[PDB]
């Protein structure tokens, strides 16, 4: 659409120093590596000769890198990568919640211990969203040698099925699905020579949103009201449990 | 600086928690609506039946059916807030 | 009594619950600032196209009818998966399953106030 | 006196007193005699601000507001109401009994409808078990409400089985009951305000008023151990009293009308803790099983009396005061008359000048008293009988005007 | 675009409703002096605010990305349209000054 | 389509089509191959030609519908104010009094401005000459608006001239008057049309009763010439008035308590025209614009009243209801005292009955009459109607004990 | 008795109406537009002798109309009148001083009045007796309705 | 009063308002010779297809009733979005909101000339 | 919809309206391009009101 919204949202991705790799599994060597960037600009002669322009669909780039992974990398310069802060209590705003008792208060402190242990999994995943492997981290087995670090952190990451952030020098492009990886092994070099195609996964927001990107702690606050589908509840079997004893009366 | 002050106040970024005139005035929306706060902590505290005097304990009479007026003279619990006449109940009473 | 599935820890969700005498809007609202789940329905019978007056802000708590005084032949109450019979109060109470939330058929009301209702 | 929740109630500062305290605050902060105020860019804004604190604090003033019995008018109402354990009652569809005649007796489920009167459907839950005699089934409006109908044959023959002959039925309507409005729910619920007290003298009144079909209602217990008393009712208007009764020690007593006796035997035989008098012998059973696992019946039977209605004389002057714009007897009339009175309740002239007036009225009232037999007034309360519930007829209500 | 203008200080305004408003090319002015200023995962309503200060001025090696997060920063901005920024001393104690010069969407009508 | 103006309006003819119309002309003239591009000399003046006729037909657009009162922008000062009768109050430039502290004698040129601290830009308007020291020396504005000097800021100048040490404002500066906008002056010359809100009785008391700080207020006219009479009012009572009354030949007259006095004036000035009776006179003040930017003060007198006084007596008689117990003669007079009235109501006794029953007392009025002071004792209607602010106070009520 | 009887509820019976009818209004010729413009070209006046005129000529249903005004202290005399075509004059009547009078025939005697109450600033005279009530809230936040009676 | 949505810059365009009682041709001009908007209207009635005589050549002002004269039950009238109430006189005066055109419904010209119409 | 408090319940008003209702104030105080985001003062303090 507009020419002004090249250059904004082309700096949108700015390379950090410490050069994450595929997503933090940066102990490889980047024999080759490509972006491709496609456009549909739809075919025939456009209609009017006045106003009859934005026709150029933009569309997903994806990004190629074939490297090798041998059981000795030694790399050259470049920066530690450090954990990401939790930056989730950034906006916790207590205080406000009611007075109540003790042991009214410790029952919520069981309870959130109780769901803590089935929740914060998840929670680390989406705090380390982008960046995978401090998510899977440093394998920390001496059994394992290079390559099985490298096969079992790509398994992880092609099974995990959520978008990693890849960078090629001069950009750090945000959220890339892994497209396709194809590890080969020659029989005259112990490596392996891999080919790994990422598609970036653009998605703009269609609705009113003041805020573009709150904390965890204000991010349900302000969601607009979402919506799901009917059901019928009356034609339920997996929970029909009894009505309760105290209600027969009541 | 009490606790509403203190964590509403981190949503003032920080080009702007430090400049004076700045910091109060966002204090003074915050005490603003900190008054509100309190409020709403505060009425359970001063509604129930202990910590109730004068037209909140009458309303309570109305929710219980129970009007000051009993029509009998008690005498007065001598061991000012508020006096009724002789045939009604001083507030502790009722 | 029957259980309402998809609740989600996203703060203000809405679920058209479709039964039998006529259909409701479950607007699941969660207080944060103070921990509590609002509710609110708008219960259109099934034999008009205007819907009854809304009810408005009640809270979801354990073992208790929630909207009896409306006088329509449904309500909802929750229990705890727990016994720490504590009223949902995190974001995500509906998702792990700590609480969850009963939608009390016609039929159910029928045993609960005794008699019929429009 | 902002947002003060004090022992005078709830006194939430009037939008002015909110609007000094921002522009004072505002003032300070910034300027002491120089950011302007009003009518001003930056004026609007502080309104814009104290649109939104005012906003939540009239909020306040409206919640307290409906911490009030007397005024609450709304769901509040009703979660005021849940304080105790009474709710609205619904709404309950019109019974309909008729006789149907069908030439074979089968099977009949939910379809039917009948009376095309009024565009209406009375549809039923039952078979039919004799044969081409008038045998009677129930039918249920489709309309809840106070929906009745007159005895006509104007059935629409909805889906019939065979569809044998008219169905005209005796003539007997029960009502059914319109949706409790609140109105009548503020007097209800201030007056069974001791609902889940299980059989005490209120507990009888709150869960009789409960009935499907009651109307008025009184309670009354002799506590003592003399007889012939009356200490407990079910209003405190007459525990002034001092007026004959003929009753017996620790015995209760329930005057009801209008509820079926299988329902208020139910109520009086799970909530009663002594002697009973009545007339009416409402019953009870319940199934019990023996520790040797058996089963039986217990019979409760215990006794009710329904009031003896009567009537009430009213001696009213009235004196309008307009130059040629007399008074509309017909209207006073029909006001005078439409007072609902409870169970046995002291009618006294001191309530029912209040009754006679209406809503643009032209009329004083200077002599007004009430009387029980047609004559002799006197110029206070008197009595309708502890069983006796009254009205005031259109005919008996006498209005004497004075010309000006 | 209007934005209350900030006195010497950088304290706020108010009063003069209307008044205390920049204009132009110096409300672009005074949005790009305090971008650079927000910090990123202070603002719990924008937690990528800005260029994310406490882990770049912690960090070592990192100029190149202090510059190309500022030009993100400038660039990004309702009203400029190109930048010509460098560093123009080297740390005289400890601290670097940086030059910063754009050319607002004003000074371009010619 | 091409240019019409007929009862349909004006039908501006669009470029193309007047070009269009241009060529196929030049080609019926000359002949159907004329070159007519950029270049051609004949190209070269169809087009400024046409260019000609649709800038002109635009600015015969701009005359008719300028010509409409309705629609119009600068001769809307023209077309309808000096023909409608309204004024477009011209603008003005805020003058600003300002010290200026100079070193060197020199003349300030014609237009150099400086800045004050909100970038506002004020300009001397002409050359001036400033002396060895400080120079109180008068800036206009740049902005022909509203334009506030606050006094005591820092002024940076924008055209700088050698020699200034300290620009400093003593004082602050007299605003300019902004323009009625010109959304605003139709809207003004509109608001004449439609008719007013209320009657011109109801108008008075509609728009003098949101005035902050009243609580009760009435208004009787006298609009027939008859002097002492009254035609109409605000009180539905007065219908016949049954008392004489002192009020003006053909005049209005308002009774307010409690009112914003300068603001009751302003009302009144607003609504009014004519005689107003009462004892306090109250004025608004207006300002009228001369041609030339000058003020002329006009001060609006009308005249108010403003009663308090009405001592309502009431006297009563307590019957009781159990022999022994007493009644309270204490809180019936504070429920009775609780109960306030209008100005100038007719207050009525059989209402006040009311007024005297306590939540649950064995209390029972009769025989409640209401006097003002006299002993008179009327059963109802003991008030005349002028000047009536009345009401109980706790030291009044006469009530009588009867024991039972 | 010719109904077309549409979707009827039931189709009862036919329903003959007594004769009399409301003519009902043509839109407004420009011929006639000229004569009552320029005749009431003080509308905007609000209460003034040609501001009764011209919003009374506004009436659904007025069809002629006058309007009389009485301004000196003087009784039996006329002086302000709707159309200066009387003003010559010298020919007799009876009205009181200060006094108005509108003469009027085919408007609605609600809307006659609404337009009289809202626009008169004296004395009345006349025999039809239009009314007019107007909603008003007191100070204290009460209802009411006052009676304009005027002739 | 509800918005006339896509107005754009360009100099000669026509809106077709489709309403209840028929409908019309806003053809919207803009003069910039002079710096005004004229409108146009052809409102052909619900119940016919020769459309009612045109309007041609108003201009567009704030707060104010334009085809009023011309007795069909709409017309429109454009407010400022700033305070400055000036008339609509730039050509992109429109497209970024300065000042917005708003289409008065039949139902709000009833409560406007307090009567129906054609 | 937004926060009404009637026979009905309570009805809360969310966040995202609560600050377009504000915004679009300021927008009527002060003028329809006033920048009202993360940085800006009304900006600020639009977000802190409608917190």
């Amino acid at each position: 659409m507009s020419l002004v919204n090249g250059m904004v949202e082309s700096l949108n991705n700015t390379k950090s120093e410490t050069e994450i790799g595929i997503g933090g599994y940066r102990l490889f060597a980047r024999v080759r590596e490509t972006v491709n960037y496609r456009n549909i600009v739809p075919t025939d002669t456009l209609e009017d000769g006045s106003s009859s322009t934005d026709d150029i669909i933009n569309e997903p780039i994806t990004v190629s890198i074939e490297g090798v992974v041998s059981n000795l990398f030694v790399e050259e310069r470049q920066y530690p990568q450090l954990v990401s802060r939790d930056f989730s209590a950034v906006g916790e705003i207590t205080a406000l919640l009611p007075a109540k008792s003790q042991q009214q208060i410790q029952r919520i402190s069981q309870i959130d211990s109780q769901i803590r242990d089935a929740v914060l999994a998840a929670e680390r995943a989406e705090r380390l969203a982008g960046k995978p492997y401090e998510f899977f981290g440093n394998s920390g087995n001496s059994a394992k040698t290079e390559q099985e670090k490298f096969i079992d952190f790509m398994e992880a990451l092609y099974f995990s099925r959520r978008p990693t952030e890849v960078s090629v020098n001069f950009r750090d492009y945000k959220n890339m699905a892994l497209v396709s990886f194809i590890p080969v092994r020659d029989n005259n070099t112990k490596d392996t020579r891999f080919t790994a195609d990422f598609q970036q996964i653009n998605y703009s927001t269609l609705v009113y949103t003041p805020v573009s990107s709150p904390s965890k702690s204000v991010s349900g606050k302000v969601s607009d009201a979402s919506n799901k589908g009917g059901q019928n509840p009356e034609s339920n079997e997996t929970g029909e449990r009894s009505l309760l004893s105290s209600l027969v009366g009541g | 600086m009490s606790d509403f002050l203190n964590q509403y106040l981190l949503y003032l970024i920080k080009q702007y928690y430090e400049k004076p005139k700045a910091n109060a005035e966002a204090q003074l929306l915050i005490s603003t609506w900190e008054t509100y706060a309190d409020f709403i902590a505060n009425f359970g505290n001063n509604f129930d039946i202990d910590n109730a005097e004068g037209e909140v304990l009458d309303l309570i009479g109305r929710i219980l059916d129970l009007s000051r007026q009993v029509n009998d003279v008690i005498p007065a619990s001598f061991f000012t807030s508020k006096v009724y006449t002789d045939y009604q109940l001083t507030d502790t009473q009722y | 009594m029957n259980l309402i599935e998809n609740i989600t820890s996203e703060y203000i969700q809405t679920h058209a619950l479709e039964f039998s005498r006529g259909f409701a809007v479950l607007t699941l609202i969660y207080e944060q600032a103070v921990q509590m789940w609002k509710m609110n329905v708008v219960y259109t019978r099934a034999g008009d196209e205007e819907p009854q007056p809304p009810i408005y802000g009640v809270k979801l708590a354990l073992s208790t009818t929630h909207i009896k005084h409306r006088n329509w032949p449904f309500d909802f109450t929750v229990i705890d998966t727990t016994n720490n019979g504590m009223d949902p109060y995190r974001a995500d109470d509906f998702e792990t399953g700590r609480c969850q939330l009963y939608f009390i058929t016609p039929e159910e009301m029928i045993q609960v106030r005794g008699v019929d209702v429009q | 006196m902002s947002l003060t929740f004090n022992e005078n109630g709830v006194q939430t500062n009037t939008f002015s007193e909110l609007r000094a305290l921002l522009e004072a605050g505002y003032r300070e902060i910034y300027g002491t005699d120089i950011v302007t105020d009003q009518e001003s860019p930056d004026g609007q804004r502080i309104n814009l601000e104290t649109l939104l604190r005012f906003d939540i604090e009239s909020a306040f003033s409206w919640l307290y507001s409906n911490l009030d019995p007397d005024l609450n008018t709304g769901d509040m109402q009703q979660i005021i109401g849940k304080l105790s354990g009474l709710v609205l009652l619904p709404a309950s569809r019109s019974q309909w009994d008729v006789t149907i005649n069908m030439s074979r007796a089968k099977t009949l489920p939910a379809g039917y409808t009948i009376t095309d009167e009024n565009n209406q459907n009375w549809f039923l839950d039952s078979d039919v078990d004799v044969l081409i005699g008038d045998n009677e089934v129930t039918f249920l409006s489709s309309l809840w409400g106070s929906i009745s109908g007159i005895s006509g044959s104007s059935f629409t023959q909805a889906t019939p089985e065979i569809g044998v002959v008219s169905i005209s039925a005796s003539a007997d309507a029960i009502q059914g009951r319109e949706e409790e409005t609140p109105e009548q729910f503020r007097l209800r619920r201030q007056r069974s305000t001791e609902n889940p007290a299980q059989s005490t003298i209120g507990s009888i009144y709150a869960k009789l008023a409960q009935i499907n079909g009651v109307t008025d209602l009184q309670v009354y217990d002799n506590s003592s151990d003399t007889p012939d008393q009356i200490t407990g009712s079910s209003n405190p208007d007459i525990l002034n009293g001092s007026e004959p009764v003929t009753i017996g020690a620790h015995t209760m007593w329930v005057v009801i009308e209008g509820g079926s006796l299988d329902d208020i035997g139910e109520v009086v035989a799970k909530h009663r803790l002594g002697n009973t008098k009545g007339s009416v012998q409402v019953s009870y059973i319940d199934t019990l099983t023996k520790p040797n696992g058996d089963d039986f019946q217990i019979v409760n039977l215990h006794n009710i009396d329904r009031p003896v209605l009567g009537d009430l004389y009213v001696r009213l002057t009235a004196t309008q005061k307009v130059s040629g714009s007399p008074i509309d007897t017909d209207a006073i009339k029909n006001k005078l008359s439409l007072v609902d009175f409870e169970i046995g309740q002291y009618v006294d002239a001191d309530a029912l000048y209040q009754q006679s007036l209406i809503t643009n009225s032209n009329y004083n009232v200077t002599d007004l008293e009430v009387s029980l037999n047609g004559i002799d007034w006197t110029d206070g309360r008197v009595f309708s009988g502890y069983d006796g519930k009254l009205s005031i007829s259109t005919s008996n209500v006498t209005i004497t005007t004075v010309p000006v | 675009m209007r934005v209350r203008t900030l006195d010497d200080n950088g304290d706020w305004t108010f009063g003069r409703g209307k008044a205390d408003y920049i204009t132009s090319k110096k409300a672009i002015a005074q949005t790009v002096s305090t971008r650079i200023k927000s910090w990123a995962n202070d603002n719990p309503l924008a937690m990528n605010a800005n260029i994310d200060w406490k882990d770049l001025l912690g960090r070592k090696g990192t100029e190149d990305t202090i510059l190309r997060e500022i030009e993100r920063v400038v660039v990004q901005t309702d009203g400029v349209i190109r930048v010509t920024e460098l560093e123009v001393i080297k740390t005289e104690k400890r601290v670097q000054s940086i030059l910063l010069s754009y050319d607002t969407i004003y000074d371009d009508s010619e």
